[PDB]
Formats: C-alpha cells, structure tokens, sequence
C-alpha cells in the first residue's frame, strides 16, 4: 500500500546512486580518476582528456 | 634568437624540451606567429661559433 511513498523515495535514490555512478566513467577520457590523469599527462596532454 | 634545426619544432604552443623548459617557453593560448629561418652563412663558422 505505502508503494506510493517507498517508490518515490527509490527514484531519488536511484537518480542519486546514478550521477555517482557516473563519476566512474571515461566518456572517452584515457582514464575516470582526474588524478591518475594529472600525474601521467602534463597539463598540454592532460587538459585534452 | 637563434637555435637548431632540430628544435624549431620546440618554439610552438604545447611543446617541451631543454629550449622550452629553460630558455623560451611560450602560453598555451599564444596568439602570433613563429617564423625560423636558417642562418649557416651568417651563423657558422669554420672554427665553431
């Protein structure tokens, strides 16, 4: 019965845990991590990615 | 100024090399124009110059 509630509160969360997710993804970059780009590109080479 | 043959590709926008990171860098945003041209018969001599 309370679906109506406990469904909202999924949604949020779901929306939530995907823009996280999201953080962990290449979208065409070498890596995820900013650092990992930092540390292995100068800012020439890295700022590309 | 004057260098070699071998690093007119360093005087350019997003280089690196000895003539670049120690004598004349220029900015990633550079706005102008480099143009090299070479200068044996004014700038070698026969015993080294």
């Amino acid at each position: 019965a309370l679906g109506k509630l406990q469904d909202v509160v999924n949604q949020n969360a779901q929306a939530l845990n995907t823009l996280v997710k999201q953080l962990s993804s290449n979208f065409g970059a070498i890596s995820s991590v900013l650092n990992d780009i930092l540390s292995r590109l100068d800012p020439p080479e890295a700022e590309v990615q | 100024f004057v260098i070699r043959g071998d690093e007119v590709r360093q005087i350019a926008p997003g280089q690196t090399g000895n003539i670049a990171d120690y004598n004349y860098k220029l900015p990633d945003d550079f706005t102008g124009c480099v143009i090299a041209w070479n200068s044996n018969n004014l700038d070698s001599k026969v015993g080294g110059n």
